[PDB]
């Protein structure tokens, strides 16, 4: 690892330091390096792998959509060679090499030594968020699929058993498990169903929030009902 | 168009 | 070259792909491939190179100027490690690296085939501009404003006399040449001597243009004017 | 606040 002589302590600086600078591959490759000297992470530091590597797949993934479009015009009274093809087959494996890299961290060793509910149902929900973005552009696909749903499912089971409604977590988990039962799985139905019982279920505990829990947590559901809107 | 997921805090 | 092996005309049609997906280091790389073919460039692909190069090195330079502000602030009541200047420093590195390999391109051998003053004014523009970025980093310093104002001298002195005051190229160059002299040069009444004359004698120019012409050159002439008006 | 320098075509 290239970045096995840096501190742990320079590495999350330094990640701080990319976020500011809009650095992301450096800061996945800082926070990279901070996994693997084989400490637990922080909820701040969790954050930031989650960040970085957000950012970095996030970049492929809308190339990799104006690539898949323009190649699927190509094969519609459309005129013909390999390039298109050849040139989203390489955006299409640098994307998966991340989420590789990724699920690579959370199997070595993140998952295991995750014993608190909210690193364990995070890093869970995590390994669903880059198993669904490997299923974004996978025709195995199958196993992909159900590779996240079991990861979102256990992390759905430890967050309803752990964590309070409202907990942005478990909001975030929710969110995401709606979008791949919508996106992924064609099932829009289970889609509508989870984002509507999360939304109600949040709303009936943010009597219990201070106004910053409380910002936290509406925040995260207007995606919720933003959703909603678009698929009712 | 695209669902919208979790966003970065 | 990881491109000697792919066509010339594959790396151009690819390069126009990573521009509509908005990946610049793929594009840059395919552009380099087409430079290292040996051919002279078209106006087309003469402004994919400089789209390419322009987006990479422009995330370089907002990064690091969100770096070296940070590292000021270090620097005067402030608390206390060597992580920000060395960060800073990669980035830096990884600037130059990016403005010697364009230099390199024009060096060997855009520049010494290009006759015509299209694409002679537009590489000799171009290493202005890049030798311009070293400058902003720079601290030789001397040596390297120099390169930019020779290469920004001896494109202006072609485009004055082989194309018409309104030619965008020739506009480009004065504008860059004039943020050259107010920012890099400590000449700011020579940065404003030029954008004035640049913008008067375009206004008198633009009665010989058609109605696609005059959008391109007052596009860029307002550029000029918004500097004025900052610098002024 | 910085000089703006030529835009992409
Ligand atoms: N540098 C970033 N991107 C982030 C850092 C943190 C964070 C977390 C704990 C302590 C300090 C900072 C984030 C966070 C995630 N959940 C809530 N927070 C903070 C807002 N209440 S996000
Ligand atoms: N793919 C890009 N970024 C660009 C391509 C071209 C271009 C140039 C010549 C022929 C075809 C396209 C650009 C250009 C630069 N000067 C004017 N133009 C076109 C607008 N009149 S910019
Ligand atoms: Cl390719
Ligand atoms: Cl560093």
């Amino acid at each position: 690892g290239a970045m096995g002589s840096m501190e742990r302590a320079s590495l999350i600086q330094k990640a701080k330091l990319a976020e500011q600078a809009e650095r992301y591959e450096d800061m996945a490759a800082f926070m990279k390096g901070a996994v693997e000297k084989g400490e637990e992470l922080s909820c701040e530091e969790r954050n930031l792998l989650s960040v970085a590597y957000k950012n970095v797949v996030g970049g492929q993934r809308a190339a990799w959509r104006v690539l898949s479009s323009i190649e699927q015009k190509s094969n519609e009274g459309s005129e013909e060679g390999p390039e298109v093809r050849e040139y989203r087959e390489k955006v299409e494996t640098e994307l998966q090499g991340v989420c590789d890299t990724v699920l690579g961290l959370l199997d070595s060793h993140l998952i295991k030594e995750a014993g608190d509910a909210e690193s364990r149902v995070f890093y869970l929900k995590m390994k669903g968020d880059y198993y669904r973005y490997l299923a974004e552009v996978a025709t195995d696909k199958k196993r992909i699929i159900d590779s996240a749903r079991s990861a979102y499912q256990e992390a759905m089971d430890i967050s309803k058993k752990e964590m309070p409604p409202t907990n942005p977590i478990r909001l975030g988990l929710a969110l995401n498990f709606s979008v791949f039962h919508y996106e992924i799985a064609n099932s829009p139905e289970e889609a509508i169903s989870l984002a509507k019982t999360t939304f109600d279920e949040a709303m009936a505990d943010l009597h219990t929030l201070s106004e910053d829990s409380y910002k936290d947590s509406t925040l995260i559901m207007q995606l919720l009902r933003d959703n909603l809107t678009l698929w009712t | 168009v695209r669902s919208l997921s979790e966003r970065l805090m």
